[PDB]
């Protein structure tokens, strides 16, 4: 019930975050005409935030 | 859509789209708990109607 | 005695079933609060991979 729930769902975005986190670093730096990175940004809903 | 999204090239219309689609996996253990909890009400349920 | 015995295979069926549910399935009654009311982590679950 209730917190654990919480906990489960909080450490499982956690871990995605993460792991995107590491995917983005191994695109710093690349070079094609004026762009000069790329990244996959995460965001939490703030609907479900609350 | 990935092989021939590769294959022209550019940024694709569907990858962007679904984004979340392909770049997250799916967790199944959010979810089984709840659905061997809910389990006894959903027969109950079928069983009325 | 048929209708009887083949319910206590059904109820054995479920009950194993159940056991490896949720959240990593393991004696969940208790062990789910047990691993937080600690600041640990459950082993099945750092296995889960």
């Amino acid at each position: 019930s209730s917190k654990s729930v919480a906990n489960i769902i909080r450490k499982t975005i956690q871990r995605e975050q993460n792991r995107i986190r590491m995917l983005n670093q191994g695109l710093q730096a690349v070079s094609f005409g004026q762009v000069r990175g790329v990244r996959l940004n995460v965001n939490v809903r703030e609907s479900h935030a609350i | 859509r990935l092989i021939e999204a590769s294959l022209y090239g550019g940024i694709s219309s569907a990858i962007t789209r679904s984004l979340r689609d392909y770049l997250l996996p799916e967790n199944s253990g959010v979810r089984k708990a709840f659905q061997d909890m809910e389990a006894a009400l959903r027969e109950n349920r079928i069983t009325l109607e | 005695v048929e209708r009887d015995e083949v319910a206590a295979q059904k109820r054995e069926l479920e009950k194993q079933i159940e056991r490896l549910s949720q959240p990593s399935g393991a004696e969940d009654s208790r062990m789910i609060a047990l691993a937080e009311r600690f600041g640990g982590v459950l082993l099945s679950e750092i296995y889960d991979d």
